[PDB]
């Protein structure tokens, strides 16, 4: 009786010391929620995003 | 990080809720029963609760880890390790109030107590059964 | 019961196995000797009565 | 003496001084007469002309006529049922068990579909399913597998009235709860106070006089029916309601709450619920205990399956007169019965649901459900176009046997350890199940020994575990009354004189008439002699009757005792607790190599084999034509020859051999009923579960302490203890999503030196000896794409080797297993044959090792004696004889006397008796102890076998004079004294032992709770799936429940860090467990415990209740 | 009236209010079964993990009642030291250097 | 007296600590981390749910009908019996077998709640938290040693 | 009498909830085929 998630765990070693840099972009709802989203720098911003 | 001192369970409120979720559950589906992945705002959804996988996003635009921390703008699920999937909670925004069963059915009730109301009728009550006045003037 | 028991008593020699074992409080009460040789006495009803 | 009866017996000499009126009957009728009462076979037919001719019926033939009629609400047409029939089975019981299909055979059924309003019958004969069918041997076989329908004990339906005590009041409150058959009750008691409460259906009491109204009884006839009765004229007066409907719509408002009431609705609804026999039917059993209990119908046949009027109100003052203290009572027209409570344990009471009836059960709930879908499409489809083949949909009914036979804890799995277990799960009585009670609900007064299960359960055999009473067994000679109870053979006697006329009685006669005792002093002629004579009454008394009363007497003594306790030689002198475990533990003995038959034994080793099935018999009589290891040819003495096939090396189902070797020549000559050849654990017929070894009774330098059993090296060198293990390992090449696996040779990474033992294609050759972890079925699956790790790409790169996109899942077989491999059992969807869907290759090998004895295997005799084997000695350091002969195995002193065992002890000196042999010089007259031997047994040979019965065996004089006179071995030597004991020489520092030690031979088997199924260990394995503690159970590494009171032991210790690690890096911390392991194999420090992996899983479940369990830090 | 409460925080409220007016709280010593004493105690985990979960973590949850860690099973539950044997502070925090006539033989 | 007692247990409970009685009524209903009520892909391409998706995909049914119910425009008897049917449905979510009946999965077994998780001898509250299996452990049958 | 108690049992629990939907839409009758075609006409 084996099993799994549908998923896979990769065995690799955290590299803190250089990630890609990161860019952080602000959405806001209609109601003023504020919401604040870590994108990918080199990556197109949607002005519309599911918050 | 231990340092662990006190537990204090409490009346979680509704603003505490949806402050703990990450997304917003909102449709009755698992899995799409052809490909074996999760559905978008399902039950298991990856941008809700997190990636299935280790340090790839859903349309597989970010495979590594050098890519972390953040959200694929396509897809939208954030790239991290797989163990959030055990943490991230989601959140059902109800479009009617419901009571909560504790404090309504187990003996002695607390909503009878708190407003001095009787189970037999209270009962009546919250299952649509008989009317109540919440004002009089 | 109780007679019996006493008769079986002071019959046995010392150097019986059987009494030696249970005289020497290794192991075995005297009436689990009594039931062996003599009289198994009074058994219980299923209610609990005899 | 002898057996004298089933040719071919070995002659085995018998202690028997009484007479056996009775010979024990066909050991597996209960199970076969029971389902040949449901099929309605021939021999069924005749029996039951024999024994009530009248109306001889199938029990299909009983759910199609209670089913048939079926009618619409219209009542413009119906659907009837006739003449259950049966074709031959599609295939034979070999071919069933090796290809995995039930055995079956397919129900004919001839349905009539009748039109009322234009009049036509449209017959037919419809395809009702396949049934399956039980073996020659008792036992179903369903998917390939073998299983035994268990016999259950439930509570027969009628009238029980029962009383308990107020210690407020101090005053008898009586009761009475018909329960039926799948309807409603009604209880009728007598309050605190002195009125009477006859609360219908669970809800709120009622007094009499309502529901005596609503039947249609006025105030006049209530007095007339109840005048004498003060109780009953209290509550008239207490009515407080007059009028017939007035009571009715008080009923319909207790009974409707929430129902607008209607004159027409409580009118019928009463009816309905105890009248109209669709909701509501006390069975053909309780119609007979009815109208038994309460003297309704003497003569008159059992119908009407619904309750009466005239039943309810004789109920009622029935129950009245029971309060009033009256002694017996008269109902007009019926004669009249005694006044009494009724017990909820006497069999009278406590019916058997034996295999017919279950599946009888569970054919009319199949047939309840496929009548609502006929009786829905009766209406729906167009009249004048349809067909009982259109109307009959026999989905539900092949779906509710399926449901039975699998997946019920009834259709219980076959236990096949010995043949003796294999006759011993049938014949089984059940008391817990569907329609019985559960453990937890199991009370203790049902689970002691009620005076009347003497001769119809053994009061012995019960499982030791949580089931003590719930289970038991069938007595030797006991038979099944046709209603579900269980008769019990007796000798008639008249007037003095013991006929032969032996009468089957159930409980209640055995209440009503008086019994004597078996060993009792009949004078040859059926006369008593002394007057004084023990005897039974009804309760359970025991008193000194004379011998004019009495008018029944038992068959024979051992009538009380099951079939596994009846083979345990010395029963009597043995204790209940000790001979429980005898006979619980007689029944998990392996097959050995050898088989050696017993000396010392009872009349039952012989016949617990020949009815067992495991022995093959010689139906007709003939001469041998022809024998080999694989067959038997016999030559019948007219014309025909027939072959017996053997059974070499099949699998049982729980891992053990079933070995079938025969016991004939080319010229023996056969008769019918004769052992032609033996079993797994058979000896020249009869049973053999265990070895005959020498054994010393002596304390031995600490190795044989506290019930531990030392051997010699003896029995390993000549493989006396040795089973050989056949163990079944299955793969299957399925289909999945990314394509289809292949049971190949082209394995990724392994060298190739582990595929020397595979074949060409895939699977392992026949014979190639496996260790633990060695590839069985080389099966490769695909994976995909996965992105490999850049280390291995790199190395990959550096060796050429590809990436290998099929990823391996072999059979490998599993740990601490090693042994040949005797078959390969290959399907294949190339060959079309019945496989599962989506699977393409299904392949069976059968690894089979020779398992010795070791130390730690569980050895034991037949009296409640067992051990594991503390040390196997060799052979020299044993204290032998003054002959040199050394003794085999050394039991323990001090578990002799406080578990009050000795049979044991006196099977031991008998045993001695029965090697050396004997000789009663009856010079001068015959000794005063041998007066009453048999002949033939004032001499005997060496190594004759001989046998005690159970109640009627050895008497311990008798012992005495046959150990005085044990003639000597090779020269003048009498080894063992008249005391029973002999100087032993320790074979380790050579001086004898000052005193004398008890020596003789004693019969012991080899259980099956060998070492290398127990032992276990695990250091890192797999994980659970929610939670993220190891898993347990063998089946994979697994690990142990380092449970809560473990947890109390340890913080009484003050132990801490250890907890700690025990429960954190050991079981949980996901993260802790991978760095324990690191700085294991580095050498480094073990790493400090972090949060668990079960308090997290805690506080998300908490956090999902709405309860914000926030940790604050300090 | 009618609630239990420990002899110890009793005596301590009386000394906190004999001070800013004087008014003692009478009370009575009574002798309760082992299952009422197990349940009404000042830990919760404790208490749910013992008997009756369900009404224990609800009316927990209505008095927002903080749990403090420091019984043998609150510790044991939530996986770090527990604090009896070598478990409490005394013999947790040992500090083990080498002696110094050694330290200078080394 | 009594009633004022009982009353004021839950009344003072209320006053003192800084729980508004607000949230004893529910408005947004939280979702369990799909790993612990995981759909496993067992040996032989089966699946195995955790018994939690079919409450939850009865909670999320029925809100979303009555959303829909509302926008449409429909009934006070359509409204108020969905309203009601999502009452039971959160009622079940959260303990079954107590109002009504316990709501059925196939074979009449009856479902398993988030109550029936953290009660009972099997939850996690007793055991599973207080005694677990562990590694780096073993077992066997035992003998006697008496030279030990 | 007949009709107290038809007025008791019009004010029960029904924990069933089915029992209780029942009960409801048992106030509400059938209609024919003109107050159907006014009804049309009228929405
Ligand atoms: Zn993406």
């Amino acid at each position: 009786l084996r099993g799994s998630r549908l998923g896979a765990v990769s065995y690799e070693t955290d590299r803190n010391h250089d990630l890609a840099p990161r860019q952080i972009a602000r959405y806001r709802t209609d109601n003023g929620e504020e919401f604040e989203v870590p994108f990918a720098d080199d990556a197109e911003i949607p002005g519309t995003w599911l918050c | 990080v231990n340092f662990f001192d006190e537990l204090r369970i409490g009346l979680a409120t509704a603003e505490d809720i949806r402050q703990w979720s990450y997304g917003e559950v909102k449709k009755p589906e698992t899995i799409n029963y052809r490909t074996l992945k999760p559905e978008k705002d399902g039950l298991f959804c990856e941008k809700i609760f997190g990636p299935t996988r280790d340090w790839e996003c859903y349309c597989g635009k970010y495979k590594r880890v050098r890519f972390k921390g953040i959200i694929c703008e396509r897809c939208g699920v954030e790239v991290t390790r797989a163990k959030v999937r055990r943490e991230r909670m989601g959140h059902i925004e109800l479009a009617a109030p419901v009571t909560h069963i504790w404090y309504f059915k187990g003996v002695p009730s607390r909503l009878g107590y708190l407003l001095d109301l009787a189970p037999k009728d209270l009962e009546k009550i919250i299952y649509f059964a008989a009317y109540v006045i919440t004002s009089v003037d | 019961t109780d007679e019996v028991g006493q008769a079986l008593r002071e019959h046995y020699p010392d150097d019986n196995p059987i009494i030696t074992i249970v005289d020497s409080g290794a192991t075995g009460n005297f009436t689990q000797t009594r039931t062996l040789a003599g009289m198994k006495g009074l058994v219980t009803n299923p209610k609990g009565e005899f | 003496s002898s057996n004298n009866s089933v040719p071919g017996a070995p002659n085995r000499v018998s202690f028997a001084k009484l007479r056996e009126p009775l010979e024990v009957p066909g050991l597996l009728d209960v199970q076969t007469d029971s389902f040949e009462w449901l099929i309605g076979s021939p021999r069924w037919r005749e029996s039951a002309a024999e024994r009530g001719d009248v109306n001889p019926v199938g029990g299909l033939e009983e759910v199609l006529y209670e089913l048939s009629p079926i009618e619409d609400f219209s009542g413009s047409m119906s659907l009837s049922f006739s003449d259950p029939r049966f074709d031959d089975v599609k295939a034979p019981v070999d071919e069933c068990k090796d290809k995995d299909m039930t055995y079956a055979a397919p129900l004919f059924v001839t349905a009539e579909f009748i039109n009322n309003n234009t009049g036509e019958i449209k017959s037919q004969t419809v395809f009702m399913g396949d049934f399956p069918m039980m073996t020659e041997k008792g036992t179903f076989i369903i998917n390939g597998t073998e299983r035994v329908v268990v016999s259950q004990l439930v509570r027969s339906p009628g009238v029980y009235f029962d009383e308990t005590i107020d210690k407020s009041t101090d005053k008898t409150l009586h009761s009475v709860k018909v329960i039926p058959s799948r309807g409603a009750w009604l209880e009728f008691d007598v309050d605190k106070r002195d009125t009477v409460g006859v609360r219908i259906d669970r809800k709120r009491r009622q007094p009499v006089t309502v529901l005596l109204k609503a039947l249609g009884w006025t105030s006049e006839q209530i007095v007339e029916r109840f005048g004498f009765s003060e109780i009953m004229r209290s509550t008239l007066e207490k009515d407080n309601t007059v009028g017939t409907d007035e009571a009715l719509l008080d009923i319909y408002r207790k009974l409707r709450p929430g129902e607008p009431p209607t004159k027409e609705s409580a009118q019928t609804l009463l009816e309905n619920l105890f009248f109209k026999e669709k909701r509501y039917d006390l069975a053909r059993v309780g119609r007979y205990k009815v109208n038994k209990k309460l003297g309704l119908h003497v003569g008159e046949p059992i119908t009407s399956s619904t309750l009466t009027e005239e039943d309810v109100v004789a109920t009622i003052e029935y129950l009245v007169r029971l309060h009033e203290g009256q002694t017996t009572m008269t109902v007009p027209g019926g004669v009249e019965v005694p006044v009494e409570t009724d017990d909820i344990d006497h069999f009278g009471n406590r019916r058997l649901r034996t295999v017919g009836e279950l599946i009888q059960n569970q054919i009319r709930v199949g047939m309840s459900r496929m009548e609502r879908v006929v009786r829905e499409r009766m209406t729906t489809q167009d009249v004048e176009a349809i067909t009982p083949q259109t109307l009959i949909n026999i989905r539900p009914v092949v779906a509710a046997i399926k449901e039975f036979f699998g997946t019920s804890q009834l259709s219980q799995f076959m236990d096949q350890n010995n043949p003796l277990s294999g006759l011993t799960h049938k014949r089984r009585l059940s008391a817990l199940g569907p329609g019985g009670l559960s453990r937890e609900r199991a009370g203790l007064e049902v689970r002691d020994v009620h005076p009347s299960h003497y001769g119809r359960m053994c009061p012995i055999e019960t499982p030791e575990g949580p089931n003590i009473g719930l289970i038991g067994s069938l007595s030797v000679y006991a038979r099944v009354n046709p209603f579900g109870f269980i008769e019990t053979p007796y000798r008639k006697v008249v007037d003095g004189v013991v006929s032969d006329e032996i009468v089957y009685l159930t409980a209640d006669e055995e209440d009503r008439h008086v019994v004597a005792q078996a060993n009792s002093p009949i004078d040859a002629d059926g006369r008593f002699v002394e007057p004084r004579v023990l005897v039974r009454r009804k309760a359970g008394e025991v008193e000194y009757v004379p011998s004019s009363e009495v008018d029944y007497m038992d068959v024979s003594p051992r009538q009380m005792v099951s079939v596994a306790t009846a083979m345990i030689p010395f029963l009597e002198h043995d204790d209940a607790n000790r001979a429980l475990m005898g006979a619980n533990m007689q029944r998990q003995a392996v097959p050995l190599v050898r088989s050696e038959a017993p000396l010392v034994g009872t009349g039952m080793e012989l016949r617990a084999a020949i009815d067992a099935g495991d022995v093959v018999v010689a139906e007709e009589s003939g001469v041998i034509e022809e024998v080999s290891a694989d067959y038997i040819t016999v030559m019948h003495d007219n014309g025909t020859r027939r072959t017996y096939r053997m059974r070499k090396f099949a699998r049982s189902n729980h891992g053990t051999c079933a070995n079938q070797c025969p016991i004939v020549d080319a010229g023996d000559r056969v008769e019918a009923g004769q052992v032609i050849a033996d079993g797994p654990c058979t000896d020249d017929g009869e049973m053999a579960l265990g070895k005959n070894l020498l054994v010393a009774i002596m304390p031995w330098e600490g190795h044989n302490y506290e019930d531990a059993i030392i051997l010699s090296n003896r029995l390993v060198e000549e493989d006396v203890l040795t089973s050989i293990h056949i163990e079944e390992h299955e793969i299957d090449a399925r289909d999945t999503k990314l394509g289809a696996e292949e049971i190949t040779r082209d394995i990724p990474n392994i060298s190739d030196e582990v595929l020397a033992d595979l074949d060409e294609r895939g699977i392992v050759r026949i014979g190639a000896e496996v260790r633990d972890g060695d590839i069985l079925v080389g099966k490769v699956t695909p994976k995909g794409e996965t992105e490999l790790t850049p280390e291995e790409r790199l190395l990959r790169a550096i060796f050429g080797e590809k990436a290998r996109e099929v990823r391996d899942t072999s059979l490998k077989v599993p740990h601490g297993e090693s042994g040949k491999v005797i078959g390969i059992r290959v399907f294949s969807r190339e060959d079309e044959d019945e496989l599962p869907a989506g699977v393409n290759e299904l392949v069976r090998v059968y690894v089979a090792q020779k398992r010795k004895i070791s130390d730690g295997d569980k050895l034991a005799g037949r009296h409640g004696n067992k051990g594991v084997i503390g040390k196997i000695l060799p052979v020299e350091d044993m204290p032998f004889l003054a002959d040199g002969t050394p003794v085999d195995i050394i039991l323990n002193t001090h578990g002799v006397p406080r578990r009050m065992n000795i049979g044991q002890i006196l099977e031991t000196h008998l045993g001695w008796c029965a090697h050396s042999g004997w000789k009663v010089d009856a010079a001068k007259g015959v000794p005063d102890w041998a007066a009453r031997l048999p002949d033939e047994l004032l001499e005997a040979q060496p190594n004759a076998i001989v046998s005690t019965p159970v109640f009627d065996g050895a008497q311990e004089a008798e012992l005495q004079g046959l150990l005085s006179c044990t003639l000597p071995n090779r020269d003048g030597d009498v080894l063992v004294d008249a005391d029973g004991k002999a100087m032993l020489f320790d074979g380790r520092s050579g001086e004898p032992f000052p005193y004398p030690v008890t020596v003789g031979y004693m019969y012991i088997m080899k259980l099956h709770h060998l070492v290398d199924d127990k032992i276990h260990a695990r250091s890192t394995g797999p994980y659970s799936m929610i939670t993220q503690q190891p898993l347990g159970g063998k089946a994979q590494f697994g690990g142990q429940r380092f449970g809560e009171m473990e947890c109390w032991a340890m913080q009484a210790y003050g132990a801490a860090y250890t907890l700690q690690e025990l429960l954190t890096i050991k079981s949980d911390d996901t993260v802790g467990r991978v760095k324990v392991y690191e700085a294991i194999v580095k050498g480094e420090n073990i790493p400090e415990p972090g949060i668990p992996e079960s308090f997290k899983v805690l506080l998300k479940e908490l956090q999902s209740l709405c309860l914000n369990v926030e940790v604050l830090s300090s | 009236p009618g609630s239990l409460i420990d002899r110890a925080e009793f005596e301590a409220e009386n000394r906190r209010v004999v001070a800013e007016g004087g008014e003692p709280a009478a009370g009575r010593p009574v002798l309760m079964g082992i299952t009422k004493a197990s349940l009404a105690t000042d830990s919760w985990l404790s208490a749910a993990s013992f008997q009756e979960t369900t009404r224990v973590l609800t009316d927990a949850a209505i008095n927002c009642r903080s749990d403090k860690l420091n019984g043998l099973k609150e510790n044991v539950i939530i996986g770090k030291l527990i604090p009896a044997g070598t478990g409490i502070n005394r013999y947790r925090n040992i500090a083990v250097q080498p002696t110094e006539e050694a330290r200078a033989a080394a | 007296k009594l009633r004022a007692l009982k009353r004021l247990k839950v009344v003072a409970a209320f006053q003192q600590s800084g729980n508004s009685p607000m949230g004893m009524v529910l408005d947004a209903v939280p979702v369990i981390p799909p790993e612990l009520r995981p759909m496993v892909q067992l040996d032989g391409g089966r699946f195995a749910t955790s018994d939690l998706n079919d409450l939850y995909r009865r909670v999320i049914n029925r809100n979303n009908r009555l959303k829909r119910l509302i926008d449409l425009g429909a009934p006070e008897i359509i409204v108020n019996n969905e309203k009601r049917m999502l009452q039971e449905s959160v009622d079940a979510l959260f303990d079954n077998g107590r109002r009504g009946r316990p709501v059925t999965g196939p074979g009449n077994r009856p479902l398993k709640s988030l109550s029936d998780l953290l009660k009972g001898k099997q939850g996690r509250f007793r055991q599973n938290l207080l005694g677990k299996r562990v590694d780096y452990s073993g077992r066997s049958v035992i003998v006697v040693g008496p030279q030990l | 009498a007949l009709r107290q108690a038809r007025k008791d049992a019009e004010l029960t629990a029904s924990a069933d909830s089915v029992r209780a939907y029942l009960k409801q839409i048992g106030k509400v009758a059938l209609l024919n085929a003109e107050e159907e075609v006014e009804l049309a006409k009228r929405i």
